[PDB]
């Protein structure tokens, strides 16, 4: 079970850890 | 695309009239130099072709791409 | 495919060293076509030597003027080119 | 200094490095045929109508866009790059709609020249052929696109020599259709270039639909007065009206291309 | 030979039984040496790849080593890249799928462990966007390494940064390819580019870049853990290492099982996996690598065994390692005939060969299957297979025309008859 | 009058051509003759018209009928064909 | 049979005539399709070579049976199109079966 | 004729016509084609 | 491939991401290098389709305008790719493999199944618009070879009557148990594990120094 959107929202939350842009 | 009609190089009468045929419309001319157009290999032949037969002339120099610089990777560039 | 026989390539090139060698004051270029033909070249001034030799030569009889024709290449300084096919 | 040697069919030819395999064979003399790679349009690789042997390799290269390199030898006129041709030219034909009698680029096809030339003369095509529906994208362009070869250089000076980056293709497979996929007008200045761009005569001009042939045309080498760039042209004239203007190249003033008033 | 141990194998969670999160993963020990792996550079790292012998993995199996190699050299000022490819469409290829949904993490590390050996800046996962569940576990998978800072600045201790990604693929099998991979992941149309502005040289974003299967990420931290050599030993000679093995279609019991590389074929459907649907005497033809490689009828199977060089010397592809087996109770003349139709559905279009050229084998294909179409048409089939082959930009229309090849190569006689029985019946 | 609106102004003197004279029309227009055909009713996307007769028609072309809108003609016979 | 004139302006029939005979120009019908304004065959410039019979994709312009056209005045011997569709009208039946004979050896 | 009747299709004469030369029907050749170069008419309206 | 404005389908239809929607664009576009924005195309138009299963036109513009895309280029992506709907598309939208594998392991069975079940046939889509069957090609779970995709989910490993049963569980309730529906786990060997059958390794384990 899983939401249509689990991947972006997921993604998003990753955001913070995500390192800084090139 | 291909450029095997522009090596020769050709000299070519000037045009003259063209006055349309009244019974059948079809295209009248009555100047007999007009299709002829002579082939000579070099700018040099065709310009001795002119002087002895007496003919006016005004050669145009070959005029042929510059080349340039093409290579596939350019249209994937980081910033182009 | 046209089929073509070497023999005659190579029979009509020799020919053509022999006429060459033996009319070397005037032949300039003596080319055998890929059908097989032979066209000897000559400066004009070879026209009454080269012919004479072939009309009478034991090796080289070449009795009967099949053609006379100038093509015209205007082009080239000396426009007209002559040429003599014989039998 | 910068110029690599490469033999095209051992005749050494010297080139500056980065020039394609299609270039270097044109120094020489040979002409690689060639669909999809135009010299102002960038390298797109589409046709593969192009594929030469370099001595000594496994596969056939893209002449357009392989970066020559030191010592090949090109074998254009190889057997092999004559299969590379003789089943290309098999396919490009397979799809086309047989109508050269309709395409007012009859004569100035250079798909059937490559055919009547580097191509094979019978068709091994027993099964059907596709259609596409045509496009009117404008009423300059007269898009039969069923004529398409998917050579994408449209596609290119759309967006490359004019800026309009609206024509695109859709879809994947035998059903790429290169047409605008809403039907919005393709509307700017040097619209008509496509024309004369497209080797195809899948789009060509409307006003000049079916009123001549291009073996008829006698063409005089004039200037174009519309404007003040004094773009070269070459005016078409059959039996003494005219019939088409269309450019000639001069490197400095309009190199290839004219403006959709002088045309 | 084969039979490699379990202990020896790289993904225990292979069929799951163990947490594919984080805390399986730990008991697993993947990531045990990240930190020092890194710190020991890029070089020692890609030298490992070497030993390893590894090979591709993937579907050609380049070179591993040499090919991450290719952009070990200095940076140019533009960031280097890696993306790891997941798109798993080969038609029988369920290989990749379970790493990323059994095994998530131990892609994640392979991820970094490979980033330091290329000192890539960062790392894009296309998962095929068809596995939507998939790409759930993935980045909760992501997401637990970075909140351990396994991930990320600081990664695992290590002054590396490398940040991980996964990108939505859309359904395509050519999105596979390397350098559609990325054309994808920059945006515009899924349409390969050509090699001689190679994949290091232009990378996505006009940064150097490299592409590996999935699987080739994942076994470099194990490998670079368990040595070179260790790996190296199991294969045999030039293939080396043990890839995993999906075996689908009429066998007793399908199932993905990794085992040493160079293992025979008539084994593999022996040991592991199941017998051939109605014993091995049903065996009409077999797939080794895919749909992309040339089925090999039954007397020349047992005899060669899955390996790469074997293969080649036996005219198929080991590619993904994809075993489909056909029994004697199918119609091949369709069964190759649907996977032309598998690729008219899908070749992007952008060359000539392929396009006009797949969509003609197809045409053709659909006409032999009915019998519709003469004997004399097979060898055409023949002839208009190599002009595909050896003319396309990319190697799909290399792909398209083998299956086309092996059909002609082995059951010719069986085209014939059916060629036959329509014009009988009239 | 003719298929083109030939007609030669009513000052035109080729119009003397004409006097105590025939001037060749025909009264069977194409533009006209081909509408009486109706549009054929095809059920395929895609049909082909090979000019009726094979051999002894004009060349095979593949006309696509995809719009729903308007209908397919063929460039040669004219003939239209609808889905 | 329709009655949709053959010609479709394709003009390889003006192409390949010897002696320069067939006149073409052609524009767009208003029904959008390709037709010839004006096609003009010279009988006296016509050597009656039979090519343009040979080289039309469609067949529209044929060698037709009848040898009896002696005229009076040479303008009646130049033909424009509606002449020769009038003599195509005219000697459709006996055209179509000599065509019908001598196809397949086409 | 009789036995093998012809193809009849609805264009085709049906009083064919014999020489028409020394009669008023006979051709006079003219051109199809309409005009080419439309010229500017002068404004009728006195400026 | 041509959009033929139709009042249902064409911009009249006004497109925009719901507020939230747009945060989670923000974020797409953050993955990739800054100043290539464009390449956020792909995610983007699937989170349009998420909002609104038709994704039309007015839905590709919309995307392109947010990307700062040439509209040209949302288009291509869009009827280049499959995953895109670019019409209306049935609730549950299942999608049948019927790639070799599949079929080699009766995949023609299912769709057959699936056509009368549904009573609609194949490339057509319910009346009430609950489910549409569509003949999409490898999926992807081709060891579980009989398979099929409704929605987003995976239903692998089916014999015929077990679609029946999911499509009845789809008809009334929800969330059918999405899955394989037989006693394999994943991948395994249907009949007993040929190998992993003992436990994982350990850390360290085998490993060489540093
Ligand atoms: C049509 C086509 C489809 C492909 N699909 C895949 C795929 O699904 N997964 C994959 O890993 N490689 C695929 N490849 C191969 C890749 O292009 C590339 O060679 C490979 O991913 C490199 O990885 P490796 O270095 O680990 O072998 C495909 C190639 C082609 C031509
Ligand atoms: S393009 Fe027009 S002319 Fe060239 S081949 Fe196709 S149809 Fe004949
Ligand atoms: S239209 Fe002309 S140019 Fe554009 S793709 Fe089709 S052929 Fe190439
Ligand atoms: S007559 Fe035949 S060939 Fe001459 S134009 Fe009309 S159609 Fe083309
Ligand atoms: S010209 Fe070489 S690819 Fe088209
Ligand atoms: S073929 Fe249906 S799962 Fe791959
Ligand atoms: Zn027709």
């Amino acid at each position: 079970d899983y939401n249509t959107y689990t991947f972006l929202d997921l993604n998003l939350d990753l955001s913070k850890f995500r390192l800084p842009q090139p | 695309s291909g450029v095997n009609n522009t090596k020769k190089w050709k000299m070519e009468f000037d045009t003259r009239e063209r006055w349309e045929n009244p019974l059948m419309g079809w295209a009248s001319t009555a100047d007999p130099l007009s299709n002829m157009v002579l082939t000579f290999s070099a700018k040099e032949d065709a310009i001795a072709f002119a002087e002895k037969n007496g003919w006016s002339y005004d050669v145009e120099e070959k005029k042929v791409p510059k080349p340039k610089s093409k290579s596939y990777g350019a249209n994937f560039s980081w910033n182009k | 495919v046209r089929p073509r026989s070497d023999v005659t390539h190579k029979q009509l090139s020799a020919f053509g060293e022999y006429v060459a060698e033996i009319l070397p004051k005037y032949v300039q270029q003596v080319q055998v076509s890929c059908l097989d033909e032979l066209e000897i070249c000559i400066h004009p001034d070879g026209v009454i030597p080269t012919l004479t030799f072939l009309r009478d030569h034991t090796n080289a009889q070449f009795k009967s003027l099949a053609d006379l024709t100038a093509v015209d290449v205007p082009t080239r300084q000396n426009r007209f080119e002559i040429v003599y096919n014989l039998l | 200094s910068n110029l690599i040697e490469v033999f095209v069919d051992g005749q050494s030819v010297m080139v500056e490095p980065g020039t394609t395999v299609l270039q270097a064979c044109e120094k020489v003399g040979m002409q690689i045929p060639r669909f999809c790679y135009h010299e102002r349009l960038s390298v797109a690789g589409n046709c593969r109508m192009c594929l030469v042997e370099i001595e000594k390799a496994p596969k056939v290269v893209a002449a357009c866009a392989m970066p020559v390199m030191k010592g090949w030898n090109i074998l254009t006129n190889s057997e092999k790059s004559k299969k590379a041709r003789e089943g290309v030219m098999e396919f490009l034909l397979a799809n086309h709609p047989l109508d050269c009698p309709i395409c007012d680029q009859g004569g100035e096809c250079d798909l059937q020249d490559q055919s009547m030339m580097f191509g094979s003369d019978r068709s091994r095509f027993l099964e059907g052929k596709r259609a596409v529906e045509d496009k009117n994208i404008g009423p300059l362009v007269k898009t039969i696109m069923t004529r398409c070869i998917q050579c994408t250089r449209c596609i290119r000076f759309a967006s490359e020599i004019a800026g309009v980056d609206d024509l695109g293709t859709t879809g994947r497979g035998n059903d790429m259709q290169v047409g605008t996929y809403i039907e919005k007008m393709f509307m700017s200045e040097l619209s008509g270039n496509v024309i004369d761009i497209c080797p195809v005569g899948a789009l060509t001009s409307k006003p000049y639909a079916f009123t001549a042939r291009p073996w008829e045309t006698r063409k005089t080498e004039s200037i174009d007065v519309m404007d003040a760039v004094g773009s070269n042209i070459v005016v078409s004239t059959r039996t003494g009206e005219v019939m088409r203007i269309l450019p000639r190249m001069h490197e400095d003033i309009n190199e290839e291309w004219i403006s959709d008033k002088t045309r | 030979f084969g039979s490699l141990k379990d202990e020896d194998r790289i993904f225990t969670n292979l069929y799951g039984r163990h947490d594919w999160r984080l805390k399986g993963a730990l008991r697993r020990g993947d990531w045990y040496k990240t930190k020092e792996i890194l710190l020991k550079g890029p070089d020692w790292i890609l030298g490992e790849m070497k030993t390893s012998g590894l090979r591709g993995r993937g579907g050609a199996g380049f070179p591993t080593g040499l090919k991450w190699s290719f952009m070990n050299k200095p940076s140019d000022g533009r960031p280097k890249y890696l993306v790891v490819n997941a798109d798993e469409g080969e038609p029988g290829t369920c290989k990749d799928r379970e790493i990323m949904r059994h095994d998530p993490h131990k892609l994640v590390e392979g991820c970094l462990v490979g980033g330091r050996a290329m000192g890539a800046r960062a790392a894009y996962i296309y998962i095929r966007g068809e596995f939507y569940n998939e790409a759930s576990n993935l980045q909760v998978a992501i997401r637990e390494a970075y909140e351990a800072g396994l991930i990320g600045k600081n990664a695992c201790g290590s002054d590396y940064d490398f940040d991980v990604f996964v990108v939505r693929g859309a359904g395509a099998y050519i999105c596979g390819e390397e350098t559609a991979l990325i054309e994808s992941i920059e945006g515009k149309q899924g349409k390969p580019r050509l090699k001689p502005p190679f994949p290091a040289d232009v990378g996505v974003f006009g940064c150097p870049t490299t592409v590996a299967n999935v699987e080739t990420v994942a076994v470099s931290p194990t490998i670079c853990r368990r040595g070179g050599t260790w790996f190296a030993g199991f294969g045999r000679e030039r293939n080396s290492g043990t890839k995993l093995f999906n075996i689908s279609g009429h066998v007793n019991h399908p199932c993905t099982v990794e085992e040493e590389m160079s293992v025979p074929l008539k084994e593999l459907i022996e040991k592991h996996a199941g017998g051939v649907t109605g014993g091995w005497d049903n065996l009409l033809a077999v797939i080794p690598g895919g749909s992309s490689t040339p089925l090999i009828p039954k007397s020349v199977c047992e005899t060669v065994l899955m390996d790469f060089d074997a293969l080649v010397q036996a005219q198929t592809g080991l590619g993904t390692a994809a075993v489909i087996v056909m029994d004697r109770s199918t119609d091949i003349v369709k069964a190759i005939a649907r996977l032309i139709e598998f690729y008219k559905h899908e070749s992007c279009g952008q060359c000539t060969p392929c396009r006009e050229g797949v969509d003609w084998m197809n045409k053709v294909m659909a006409r032999f299957v009915k019998g519709d179409a003469r004997p004399a048409e097979i060898d055409s089939l023949w002839e208009i297979s190599k002009q595909i082959e050896g003319h396309t930009i990319c190697a799909l229309g290399d792909g398209a025309a083998w299956p086309v090849q092996g059909l002609i190569r082995h059951f010719r006689p069986e085209l014939e008859d059916r060629m036959q029985r329509f014009a009988q019946q009239h | 009058i003719t298929h083109t609106g030939q007609v030669y102004d009513e000052k035109d003197y080729r119009r003397v051509r004409f006097v105590d004279r025939q001037k060749e029309v025909n009264e069977n227009f194409a533009i006209d003759l081909i509408a009486q055909q109706p549009v054929n009713e095809v059920e395929h996307r895609i049909i082909a018209c090979d000019g009726g007769g094979g051999a002894l028609g004009h060349p095979k072309v593949y006309i696509n009928l995809d719009k729903e809108t308007k209908t397919g003609t063929c460039g040669y016979c004219g003939l239209q064909f609808k889905q | 049979p329709s009655g949709e004139e053959r010609c479709i302006a394709c003009k390889l029939c003006e192409a390949i005539c010897p002696a320069q005979a067939i006149t073409i120009e052609a524009e767009p019908r208003a029904d959008g399709s390709r037709r010839t304004t004006r096609y003009d065959i010279d009988m006296t410039k016509c050597i009656y070579c039979g090519f343009c019979q040979e080289a039309c994709p469609v067949d529209a312009i044929v060698e037709g049976p009848n040898f009896e056209f002696s005229t009076e005045t040479h303008e009646e011997l130049l033909y424009n199109k509606e002449k020769l569709l009038n003599n195509g009208d005219k000697w459709e039946a006996e055209i179509a079966a000599n065509i019908q004979a001598d196809y397949l050896y086409r | 004729p009789t036995t093998n009747p012809p193809t009849a299709r609805k264009f085709i004469w049906t009083n064919h016509k014999f020489n028409v030369s020394a009669t008023p029907e006979q051709y006079v050749p003219y051109s199809t084609t309409r005009k080419k170069i439309h010229e500017w008419v002068p404004p009728s309206t006195p400026y | 491939f041509v959009h033929r404005d139709t009042p249902e389908n064409n911009p009249d239809t006004p497109f925009d991401f719901t507020p939230e929607n747009y945060k989670r664009i923000e974020a797409i576009v953050k993955n990739y290098p800054e100043g290539h924005q464009a390449a956020a195309v792909l995610p983007v138009l699937d989170l349009a389709q998420r909002q609104n299963g038709w994704l039309p036109i007015s839905a590709m513009n919309k995307v392109a305008e947010v990307l700062q895309v040439p509209p040209m280029r949302v288009y291509e992506v869009a009827t280049f790719y499959t995953m895109y709907n670019r019409k209306p598309v049935g609730k549950y939208h299942i999608q049948v493999c019927t790639t070799t594998p599949c079929m080699l392991r009766d995949s023609d069975s299912i769709l057959e199944t699936l056509q009368r079940k549904l009573g609609i046939k194949v490339g057509e889509t319910t009346p009430d618009k609950l489910f549409t069957l569509i003949e999409v090609e490898c999926l992807g779970a081709c060891v579980n070879a009989p398979m099929v995709q409704i929605n987003d989910n995976y239903y692998e490993d089916l014999t015929p009557k077990d679609i029946e049963e999911i499509i009845d569980e789809l008809k009334a309730g929800k969330v059918p148990k999405p899955g394989p529906r037989s006693g394999r786990f994943c991948c395994e060997p249907a009949g007993g594990l040929t190998s992993l059958t003992e436990p994982p390794k350990g850390p360290g384990f085998g490993v060489q120094a540093g």
